């Protein structure tokens, strides 16, 4: 594998698709030989060189290794470096790009484990694709909502709840402060609560909570489908009667229908909400698999408007998320620089049993560009979905209140959050209920290539 | 003046009429499209006439608008922006448009809950003189069977009334 | 800077101010110079982005004397002293007015 | 090439097509031979005659120079005037009679420059074009706006504006007065601004300030596109959600692509601003491309409710504007141009005016323009809504000065301080910077005919 | 003034930036460094004022900006600005949209004499966005089986006058001569004498005709230039329906919006594209004031043909603009900017216009194998008729194909070369009577073991 496929002293093209591969090695095999043969088996999985080969260009079709690191901490890994020139790929084609790098070579016996753990897409394929329908900008612009994290509800529980219960339960949530409630992953249409009555009712806890409090409503309603048609009757019957935010599971459902959904609502003006349900079936093994940050790309040019993102890595993938330039950074398992150019850039989603007390340090870790989702945290509290909406919505401000003043609100969060039950006694009652840079590079370098160019 | 007037004049003349006390006004047998009065401009500026007097007087309106065209595929598209635009009754000129447009047109106005003025242009050139020609009741059950909501009708009183 | 001070409006000559008897005049002394025929019209001032208003009488065809016209103008506005009151001068070749202006707001 | 294609006692016929070139020839060509050249090569393509030529009747498909005339000046340069029969073009097909008369014949090597300046479209096929959509009249009758020039404003920056920031400089500029504002000509869907976002906030922009003024308000949203099928989608969408007033690149995005939009737009009642964008590539040089006044016949064939038209210049606005141009050499018209019943198309000025040039382009354009101001309306010291309230009080003050009989253009000053000791927005802007003929030949004609 | 925000020394491109090269001939009073910055506002954000909406945004990024300026070898009244332009100025996949941003306002500039775009940079990640060739070259070979030499034309005159069924004739005789191909003229759309459906079906049937006789795929350019684009459409389906190889288009006046959408059309449906640059010469002649065909090249490139008519320096740079995968800068044939197409397919030279026998050899030696040669006269004036001048020039293009293959040289022994084939070809004999990639290659090859060094 090593003489056709090991190019040590190729440097990859600006054009060149950039793998990161880090492979734990069988005891017997050098590194030079297990780079070149993952290359080759994610790109020609050629085993007998043949005739037919010799009728094309050998050279230019071929991935091909071209650097080695070590990983640090672990002398029986390391980290292989591969570049496929951009036209080993359809445009336009996650699917296309997921499928060559990772559809092989994971079943290559001569390796102990592998793990992608970072993909170089480089500009100009970047731009044959959709990316999110709208990003973040246009999302706030269409939603009139600005300085602050949106804020969401999931509705609970997942099974059982008939279409108009569910509605009642969105609409205590809409109309006590957040901007958003959310169909679970699973509800899609089970004999409980079919779609089409879910929507209608919905969207008629929408309106109302939204004609209650001035503020813009929305409810991603979960499009997962069989089929591609009934994906797009479901989101087509969601613009008819009004919603202005639809959801799509993009692993399980498949990038094929993603893809073609993202589509669909930049052309129809639907705002889109990613789950990343089955990820962890993929990307939990730290020796085995897909890292969460090449999940995190393909979904922004499969397209989305808000992801679910879920220590040093994850404000690595949040960047890759939202900022339009991320420079390398290996303390933050960022191996290459990558450029979006003008490919917008998506709502990160906070989630997980998450309450009025982590609300200091997730505007803190998220910033302003982020949608702060609580299931259980609204819900729960003693006084109903309004008064827990209204809990979560307060202490959001303050917290902001408080940033935008100038304080450490991660250090002074059980005081900022103290002052502000003094006037809600709806976020003093939940207080008791519970217990306890990547923008400012991005412009920085915008603005430097913009008098400079090339420096 | 069936010539010379736009859309916007023209439907200030059916304004004028509507709220006057008349239950409907008319487009002319021998207005289609001219270029002084494109027919979708009529029918906006009639449309708007129509709403407007019937607003100032509480009494359902109407304006007999003319789709007799050239082909069926004009004659049916002028039909549906009518239905569209909301005006309650048109109108065709069943014997110079045709029985086959006219049947046509018939069938797709029950269709559609469109009234169906009928004019019977040209009807004097085949059943006027008494020794050669349709003697005009042929005309007007044929027109009854090809079908229409309202015909001119009009002589001797005794066939007349016949 | 100064802040814009928003208002409703009624098409041309509504950014200057109103119109006394004398800068009404020499509007009908232009049209009827200009061969147009002058007419005018009123509505309810909630109603005057109706493309038909009421008609005052009939257009004065032929027409030559600008104070017959003037006269017609008090006349409707006091008729309807609440209603707006446009003065118009039908222009036949064009099939279109000429001239279309509010009188009384 | 003379024998055949200089056919100097050649009368037209009233249903020819007639084209005049004027050629400047080498120094050692006669005068006839370069007409003949130019009317061969812009008709037949050759010379020469092969076996094919005689199956066909040679002496009717052909254009013929049928007269040459001096250049006052240009001495190396003739005027050659081509008969072009009827029968060589496709019906409804400005495309077709454009790449006939110039797809060849300026690459003729026997001339130091070629300048199509004028072009005869008979009334036999007038009448096959579908001509503007709607016209000047139809368009004053749908926006309820008599007696001025129409006001306009384009949106600048053209570039690096967000949908949302867009639409707030169209709402200021629609609630101080002005009747349009208008997506620049490279304005189409670029990365910081697509469409889709566009086309929603503007008309957001135009109905906020409807209700705020009462008055009619239209945008000229941008459907220059990268196909057909691109450019529909967007011209339905404006009209989905109700925006009166679309706009195309006539002449980059192309005749085939304007033709069609023109035509949808007729059918759906949405009004057409045309841009004249690259004009100046081909119509420029005074010895070499086509003159403006034939783009302009082009376009009104084609199809537009509005053009940008920039002594030459009020000759090519009548034959914008009115129902018969009689010929006027001293206006560039070489022949007379009868239009029929086809509407007129309204005549835009743009380009760098403000508020001084108000009581002249009132006194030169007439009531039936529109007047798009740039950075006259955005500069204004005190917002967009105040210069647009600062123009429309010019304008109409110009108006009014024009039917109470004064020279505006000499009282200009005059009538504009007057007028401003009622308007601040104006005051303050002031210190920061053809129908009677055609009439007269239809009365004419209604009585005796010829 | 513009200098002081548009006239940029310091800034090298991007290479993500599109790049212009405008030949700038200056009024009098007007110094180098204003004229182009002048050039590089108005074909961007078309001021010099600053007015408040621009510090609403990024006024740095979003601009044009002039960044050199070199003299004109041997024209001191004109210089060259080069301009370059962030790829967000732009819609993606759409030359109509890139052409009006570059040429759609500046040329009326009156501070300037004459303006002359000589040539675009359009880069690799703007590239990939357009459409390019429904097919190309290699492809177009591959559907047609043809291969070793330049495909063969002609263009069936008179263009006026002709019925349908008396054209088809014309077509058949050419065909079933040896010529690949036949065409309708520019002008040859839908005219009184010869309706454009007539025309389909009997062009279609003498396609069949000549096909069955020979052995060797026919076609004939149909033209579907029209005057909308449900039209040209309705057309372009038609021979798809009867089983038409190739279409015809004017990309010009017809327009980029159509053509774009034609191209996109004809690779969904397996049609081959044949594109004529009718009007180019209103543009392109005028070395002071237009646009050079160069330009016109690169835009039918990206919006889409399987042909093109290109027409000493210059005429062959543009033909390896329009064929070759990367062709690099050079100044002595008008290329100012390395162009970059990465997999883009090549489009055929088409040459054409007053040609015959004789300038085979020339034509062969000039243009190569990936060409097309149209035959206007020099097929319809033989005197044998059609079959025996379309066979005449078949002999004599492949002799000198022979003849190249062998080593001779074409051009300098073009009369032994005929005359030697004139004595096996009584058709050849007596019409003798009457009348690049190795660069592009290279580079691949290096980047493909080096890379980026």
């Amino acid at each position: 594998y090593r003489q056709t496929y090991w190019m040590p002293e190729y440097t990859p093209l600006d054009s060149d698709i950039l793998a990161c591969f880090k492979i734990t090695p069988q005891p017997g095999v050098d590194r030079e030989e297990a780079a070149a043969a993952v290359a080759a088996e994610s790109s020609t999985g050629t085993w007998t060189t043949v005739w037919t080969d010799l009728l094309t260009d050998m050279d230019y079709y071929k991935g091909r290794a071209y650097r080695i690191e070590d990983v640090p901490g672990d002398d029986a890994a390391f980290y292989a470096f591969i570049a496929y020139p951009i036209d080993l790929f359809e445009e336009g084609s996650v699917v296309n790009v997921f499928t060559s790098l990772v559809g092989n070579v994971f079943g290559f016996k001569a390796v102990r484990g592998l793990r992608l753990e970072d993909v170089r897409f480089p500009l100009a394929y970047v731009k044959t694709c959709g990316g999110p329908p709208h990003g973040i900008q246009v999302e706030r612009d269409k939603m009139n909502k600005y300085g602050r994290p949106l804020l969401g509800c999931t509705i609970k529980p997942k099974l059982g709840l008939s279409a108009k219960n569910y509605g009642r339960a969105v609409y205590e949530c809409l109309r006590g402060g957040l901007d958003f409630t959310k169909d679970d992953e699973n509800i899609n249409s089970q004999p409980f609560m079919r779609w089409r009555d879910r929507f209608l009712f919905v969207q008629d806890a929408t309106e109302t909570a939204e004609a209650q409090t001035g503020e813009r409503k929305g409810h991603y309603l979960n499009v997962t489908a069989p089929t591609p048609e009934e994906m797009y009757k479901r989101a087509e019957f969601a613009k008819e009667i009004g919603a202005p935010i639809i959801m799509h599971d993009y692993i399980t459902g498949g990038f094929t229908a993603n893809t073609g959904l993202a589509k669909w609502c930049q052309d129809n003006g639907v705002l889109l909400h990613i789950h990343r349900a089955m990820h962890a079936v993929i990307d939990r093994n730290p020796n085995h698999g897909i890292h969460f940050r090449v999940l995190t790309k393909i979904l922004r040019l499969s397209g989305g408007d808000h992801l679910h993102t879920g220590r040093a890595s994850t404000l690595g993938w949040i960047d890759l998320l939202r900022e339009s330039f991320i420079p390398e950074d290996r303390s933050r398992g960022i191996f290459f620089d990558q450029d979006w150019g003008s490919m917008p850039g998506v709502f990160a989603v906070a989630s997980g049993g998450i309450h009025v007390w982590h609300m200091p340090a997730l505007v803190n870790i998220f910033g302003d560009d982020s949608v702060l989702q609580f299931g259980g945290g609204t819900l729960g509290h003693p006084w109903g979905n309004a008064a827990g909406a209204a809990a979560n919505r307060v202490a959001l401000e303050a917290c902001v209140e408080a940033r935008n003043q100038g304080r450490d609100i991660e250090k002074e969060g059980k005081e900022i959050l103290t002052a502000a039950a003094q006037h809600s006694p709806e976020l003093k009652i939940a207080m008791e209920t519970w217990k306890e840079s990547g923008r400012d590079l991005a412009r920085a370098r915008r603005e430097a290539l913009s008098q400079q160019g090339k420096a | 003046p069936k010539l010379g007037l736009s859309a916007k004049n023209y439907g200030r003349a059916v304004y004028e009429c509507l709220r006057g006390g008349l239950d409907f006004t008319k487009d002319d047998e021998n207005i289609n499209s001219q270029p002084f009065m494109r027919w979708r401009d009529r029918f906006l500026f009639v449309q708007d006439a129509t709403e407007t007097a019937e607003a100032q007087t509480g009494e359902r309106k109407g304006h007999y608008l003319n789709v007799t065209a050239p082909t069926p595929e004009e004659m049916y598209k002028r039909a549906e922006f009518a239905k569209e635009i909301g005006a309650p009754i048109i109108m065709h000129d069943y014997i110079t448009g045709g029985f086959t447009a006219n049947t046509g047109l018939a069938k797709w106005c029950q269709d559609n809950g469109v009234l169906l003025h009928i004019h019977r242009a040209m009807h004097a050139v085949i059943d006027r003189n008494p020794n050669h020609g349709i003697h005009f009741r042929v005309l007007t059950k044929i027109l009854r069977l090809s079908g229409g909501d309202h015909l001119h009708t009009g002589g001797d009183r005794a066939s007349t009334l016949g | 800077m100064q802040d814009y001070k928003q208002s409703l409006k009624y098409e041309t000559f509504s950014y200057l101010p109103p119109m006394n008897a004398e800068r009404i005049r020499a509007q009908i002394k232009y049209a009827i110079a200009q061969g147009w025929s002058p007419g005018i019209e009123h509505v309810e001032v909630k109603n005057s982005m109706n493309q038909y208003w009421y008609m005052w009488k009939l257009p004065f065809f032929g027409e030559q004397n600008v104070d017959n016209v003037l006269a017609e103008i008090e006349a409707c506005r006091s008729a309807y002293p609440t209603h707006q009151v446009k003065l118009v001068a039908y222009d036949n070749y064009a099939q279109s007015l000429g001239l279309a202006f509010v009188v009384y707001r």
